[PDB]
């Protein structure tokens, strides 16, 4: 079952819904997220992200004043939308509520209808509206909620049933898919002769990706609204990561495209089933390449089974990554001795773990110490916890400011999986 | 001044951020952020300071307000129990609670909750009221000074100098450094100079500082404003309340370092200190000038564009100025009067209206003057990099390094590393 | 220029010619290397390899007796060929001379004509004969010499000029290409619509690659003699790594296929020119994929330039890797302050380094210390040197028994290159 | 016996390999390999021993014979200068020169070159003449003992026991362990038992051993052959030359450990030692048996195929034998008479002719008996793994761990880790 407690959060595991919802919009092409809140909220989110991807990130501010006690911010939200529209002219804009602006209710839809009246500004510049108070949920749920909003704001409706034509496969990506996960997911699909429409697509937006001296609004983007429009028709939609069920539901009601969803793409079973669902969707067989990698992974399991069989691990990660790493490890005989999550989140039954905690890194250190973690999986914030146990760190997750390569690592698939076994094997071996 | 125009040069961060930049490098203390995660979470990995001991300021602390807690009232309950948790778990010398937009709005009484907590639990709890929406970082820096009124107040007297005891020097010269943040451990370059002159620093205001150091600040003999003018308000309130004189200087560059030390000498007045301070500067200028000549050919005559972003950036100018690089600076309408008045002196009685334009103005403005590097602070790093232009962070926060005499030794190294890098032609 | 000295070798950098020539045969499919020497020579080479690839390796012994003072080994060489042939029935056999057997001259060709008379054994089982005394050259030259032999023993001749038909591109691979280098080289080719004939192909032989309970003779092999035969005809031959010039010459005289050779595939230039030569050979353009990766690499250079610009490095590697790593690093402003090589080897002019040493790890430690290495690139044997300086290690090269992932790393191309920058950047950063 | 059939069970390694396995774990010494790189290079990373101090045996040393050197004669020049290098650079206590096929063939006079080097330079140089082609590893093991005749010979007398001085015990019982290689540091598990009983080990023959320890070996009161019968020749030559009695035992398993200690007790004869040894065994059996019960369910009744490969493998059998696992052993025509005579006792007066067949015989022979794990040593590891069968290395060299009473504690852990691994069903 899931345990919680109170009352002071010590070295928090958790980041805001309203940031996680911001990198979803960040995976649309030529887009611009806008926090409806005071400026520090964004100036913090911005730092967080640039230090991660080590590349610029567009993010603006409603700029709520001390007078956010008086006029809700009607004026602020509106002038923000008009300003950006006329200044960089987005393909899409993200309208996100903070803890501050939500403290009223903050007339979201309305301020947007207050910026759906005046409007010498074209219009035809879509706007995604999301409700994401710092004070509830978390990064991952935040993210999954701006995918619900993205789906619903962009094209789902009119067409249906008869909108299911090509061989285009929709992929609903969750938050803890890196560009390198997303590339695997797309190349994997394309290799079956399908064609992926990734929703959304951080592969497009976040690496070193441009040739202009200046790129203002993310132009190096993922999803074109243009092409998102066409998600209506498409053979099937694949759902990657349970955090996205509510978005697979929104996506699925408005079109008729049938989902085949689930796990983080880690381990034999996880990728086996990914490839199968793909072979089925397209009739043709699993390419010789992934036939080989499965064999390579199996061998990596034979060679690392000595070191990982019965390893105590402690994981401090979003629910998806937790379940994804738990599965992977359990295919090796590894015990996850301590799992700490940021917030309740679905993935009830807990998965097969007797229990998991919501309570962040202070909790991790002590839970880890309790059952004798040999190894801790987590983000850059975990170094300190790890270093304060006498124990190795393998970072994953979404603050990693201390690692050059990290924002981009492909965790997924057969090689991804096998490389993760190499890494735990190597950490465990040298600290012994 | 400052006001804010929605999505236009609208980045800078709250007063909370500003307060936390100023109070966090008090290492042994507990620094509780009273908000929802927007506030804490991120600003926690943090930046800058280096400690020579306690690392408590490195532990993210925060009352993690769920929505229920803001269906008002619980907000206070939590904080009270949050201090009780900090105090029992970690036993800090003291505890600092930072206020935040949500809790300021719903009317949260930080002050009174803090005072209750002091008394029930016995650990001084200092309330910093500077929720983000009050204004900018600077404002939060100032609010950080104000709160150190209810703690600087000699709540405690200067320790007795250690039985070590430097002979023939008036080892009995106490001083403060206000605004030095020992970032990248840079202050470790200056402190030995001070020690040599027999100047005891009662407190480096937020630079490897401890709580018990701040207590004793009123007995300083000469206060010194280190770049930061955001905190002129403490130098002045200490001056007016305890009579303690002050000056402004920086520890960036041979000139300022020498000058900062010089007017230490003449403010607290001694002919032995004075003669020795010339001797020191004598020695060091000799040393540093000598170690810098070989490098003069390599950097000499390179053009640097300079941009101010809240970064105490006229200091670095003093540095590279002397070395011989032509400097072109600029502020952005949302600049202090400081910047613009200095931008003025440096060059041209006209532009400091570079507008709120990001790289747009900035990038093309680099191109205009055929600048070799752009220097501005982490915000403008990626506009410089991606605009295929060399860059050099204006942070002492970082892992270089740049102050006192020996600072410049790696400032120069850092300039060459980037502007001589073969990667530049390769993009 | 190249420096040398004498007289006691302390922690040798070098491994035997006769081992390197053994993994080249090891990259033929269904093959079996045979050392002509006493048994320890093979029992040592075996251990070396299995600890590296961590997978089994076939290797047999002429089994020279104390009576290798009397009958050269005529009898021994012959009974060994008949034994294997009749026991596992190779697609190819490698006949390799050791220090011991060479001490006479050892009637190589002859013992093979002594096993080209008797022969109730089919024949038609090819045999590659190589001269590789432990006492000259080194691992890499060892290797490049069994490629000359492989080329010359298999099909080169009869046909010519008019044997240059398809769109099949030959690749002469050197010793320090890993399976992950070879896969990039092969996939890279195939993406242009060409079809690679890798000579030889460790990709096929060395990972976890099989489905029988037992694989006797490497069946999980690289080059089929079958398909090596067809190297005669083919548009062009690409030569990867200068160690192979003498084999590019052998290959090029016997057929007419024109070579376009050279560098380890590291850095911008190195991969730019690899792709160009490919665009030219096939007319069609550089796929959008590698257009992107070049943009990704350039960004990894901007992000890692801070840490790598002006780094002192010290490299202890085979000449190819040296020049390959030197180039990559120089594109960053990194100085290689100490280069230590196992043996003279071509790559004269030294490349652009003022000098390089032959004299192994004890030399490296002192050369490194001399110029203030910040970082040392080398094999598992270098840990101790590195740990005895105060300095980080990034292993590469051909003994790495202490690293689970390593035998398989792809160093090459845009991602390979960029991932190497991430690694140095990260080691440099944390040891500072 | 042994003879060798080309490409048939033809793997085992030279007598040089064998000599190096026996003499290398003398840590402070310089171990120069006189050959071309075939010999040194690879065997250098090496395997096994753990030292509690000097790491010189970890440094690869070798005279790196180029072809010119074997256009005869230079071979000797080099070696002489090679010792001069080892002695000046590393100042070892002593230096060991190992002979190799190429140099034995061209007639290289190791002995004389060694003696010359001793005298000129003043560091004892010991010549180990066991080039590969003489025979097997065992042979090289025996040639390693012989050479320790010109060095064991009390070239030095036993140190005076340290002023520490365990009271009421006859702390004055000196012994040797011949063939214990402290592999994976496993001997650190036995030594404390010996120390408790007041048995001083003059030398653990090649197990955390130092040169000056070997010198003093003739004054031992009781020698003990630890598994290794390849070196029966030293136990006997010591017995015949200094009168020192001996026995054979292993430190694998509760039985052997208890028995090895027991016949220490009755060989060097004391009623106080004897009463105390029962006490010790009393305590330890109690301890270990108790710590093993919880594991008995998990491993009990599992079938192990056992293969001998020069590995002292009947020792491990003693272990898992008592725990309750059914054991099936087999030797390969090229086995010692030791193996076959023991394979005999264990099971069946017939097969030990499993032929020279690799996995062919081996794999199918595992399948035949429905074995759960195969145990044999690193050579046969990959035939086990890839034949999708659980495996457990017969090396004390490794990082486990298996001797004395506390050794079994991780033998059991190591068995479960592999034969309960879910990875097995997944392939
Ligand atoms: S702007 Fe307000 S709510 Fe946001 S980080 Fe600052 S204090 Fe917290
Ligand atoms: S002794 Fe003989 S078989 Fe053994 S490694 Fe040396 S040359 Fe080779």
């Amino acid at each position: 079952i899931i345990n919680r407690n109170k009352a002071l959060a010590v070295s928090p595991l958790k980041a805001s819904q309203t940031m996680g919802a911001a990198l979803a919009i960040l995976g649309l092409a030529r887009s611009m997220p806008l926090f409806h809140g005071s400026q520090g909220c964004t100036a913090f989110a911005k730092v967080f992200f640039v230090r991660h991807f080590r590349e610029p990130v567009p993010l603006q501010t409603t700029a709520m004043d001390q007078v956010s006690s008086v006029m809700g911010a009607d004026e602020n939200v509106v002038e923000a939308l008009k300003t950006i529209c006329e200044r960089q002219n987005p393909s899409v804009i993200g309208l996100l509520t903070t803890g501050l602006s939500e403290t009223q209710g903050c007339d979201l839809h309305t301020a947007l209808h207050e910026f759906r009246t005046q409007y010498e500004e074209y219009k035809d510049v879509p706007i995604v509206p999301v409700n994401t108070p710092d004070f509830s949920g978390c990064f991952e749920s935040g993210f999954a909620a701006a995918v619900k909003a993205i789906v619903e704001t962009l094209v789902p409706e009119r067409r249906d049933q008869v909108g299911k034509r090509p061989r285009q496969v929709n992929v609903l990506c969750s938050a803890n898919l890196t560009p390198g996960d997303l590339e695997y997911i797309a190349e994997s699909i394309e290799s079956f002769g399908l064609r992926p429409l990734l929703i959304p697509d951080l592969s497009g937006s976040l690496d070193g990706h441009l040739d202009e001296n200046r790129f203002n609004a993310l132009t190096t983007g993922g999803l074109s609204v243009a092409e998102l429009a066409t998600a209506g028709q498409s053979v099937a939609t694949l759902v990657v990561g349970q955090s996205l069920a509510g978005a697979a539901d929104a996506l699925a009601e408005r079109t008729g495209v049938p989902d085949r969803r689930f796990g983080m793409l880690y381990g034999l079973d996880a990728v086996d089933a990914w490839l199968m669902a793909l072979a089925e969707i397209s009739g043709n067989p699993v390419p010789d390449r992934y036939k080989r990698q499965r064999a390579q992974l199996q061998d990596a399991m034979l060679d690392t089974h000595f070191m990982l069989s019965s390893a105590r691990t402690a994981i401090a990660a979003d629910p998806d990554l937790l379940l994804g790493f738990d599965a992977l490890l359990r295919s090796m005989g590894a015990h996850t001795v301590a799992a700490v999550v940021p917030a309740r989140a679905a993935a009830l039954v807990d998965s097969p773990l007797p229990s998991v905690r919501v309570g962040d890194l202070e909790d991790l250190e002590h839970a880890a110490r309790a059952g004798q973690a040999q190894l801790v999986i987590g983000n850059s914030h975990a170094l300190a916890s790890a270093r304060r146990l006498g124990v190795p760190l393998l970072r994953a997750g979404f603050p990693q400011y201390d690692l050059l390569g990290g924002f981009q690592r492909c965790w997924s698939g057969y090689r991804g999986s096998s490389q993760v076994l190499f890494d735990l094997a190597n950490l465990l071996v040298e600290h012994h | 001044g400052c006001a804010k125009p929605k999505p236009g040069a609208t980045d800078g961060g709250c007063s909370f951020d500003g307060a936390q930049i100023a109070l966090l490098p008090v290492a042994d203390v507990a620094h509780i952020v009273h908000g929802p995660i927007a506030c804490a979470g991120s600003s926690w990995d943090n930046r800058g300071t280096r400690s020579s001991g306690p690392d408590l300021y490195r532990i993210g602390m925060t009352t993690d307000l769920t929505e229920n807690d803001v269906i008002m009232g619980r907000a206070e309950k939590r904080l009270f129990h949050a201090i009780r948790q900090a105090v029992e778990s970690y036993s800090p010398p003291a505890v600092f609670v930072y206020n935040t937009c949500v809790p300021a709005l719903i009317g949260d009484d930080v002050d009174a909750v803090c005072k209750a907590a002091a008394e029930r639990f016995g650990t001084p709890v200092i309330p910093v009221d500077s929720a983000g929406f009050y204004g900018t970082k600077n404002l939060g820096n100032r609010i950080a000074g104000e709160a150190m009124l209810k703690y600087v107040i000699g709540t405690r007297e200067p320790d007795p100098l250690p039985v070590g005891s430097e002979r023939p020097g008036i080892r009995v010269h106490d001083v403060n450094l206000i605004g030095e943040y020992n970032i990248a451990g840079e202050f470790w370059h200056v402190l030995p100079l001070l020690d040599e002159l027999g100047l005891r620093v009662l407190c480096t205001l937020a630079g490897d500082a401890r709580y018990r150091e701040v207590q004793t600040m009123h007995r300083a003999e000469v206060n010194m404003m280190v770049c930061s003018k955001a905190m002129l308000n403490v130098a002045r309130k200490l001056q007016e309340t305890y009579g303690t004189p002050w000056f402004e200087g920086s520890f960036y560059g041979i000139t300022d370092t020498s000058q900062a030390l010089r007017d230490f000498a003449r403010l607290l007045d001694d002919p032995d200190l004075t003669a020795r301070t010339e001797a020191l500067i004598a020695r060091e200028e000799a040393k540093v000038r000598a170690a810098l000549e070989p490098w003069r050919a390599r950097l000499e005559g390179k053009r640097v564009l300079l941009y101010t972003g809240g970064v105490k950036s006229w200091s670095v100018v003093s540095a590279l100025q002397d070395l011989g690089m032509k400097v072109v600076a600029t502020g952005t309408k949302k600049s202090t009067e400081e910047d613009k008045a200095r931008i003025r002196e440096l060059m041209g009685d006209d532009v400091k209206m570079l507008d709120e334009g990001n790289a747009r103005v900035l990038l093309k403005t680099v191109d205009e003057y055929q600048a070799d590097i752009l220097i501005a602070g982490g915000r403008n790093m990626y506009t410089a990099l991606k605009g295929r232009v060399p860059f050099l962070d204006i942070n002492q926060e970082r892992e270089f390094g740049y102050a006192g005499y020996d600072g410049m030794l790696e400032l120069v190294r850092q300039l060459c590393i980037t502007l001589e890098c073969p990667v530049w032609e390769a993009v």
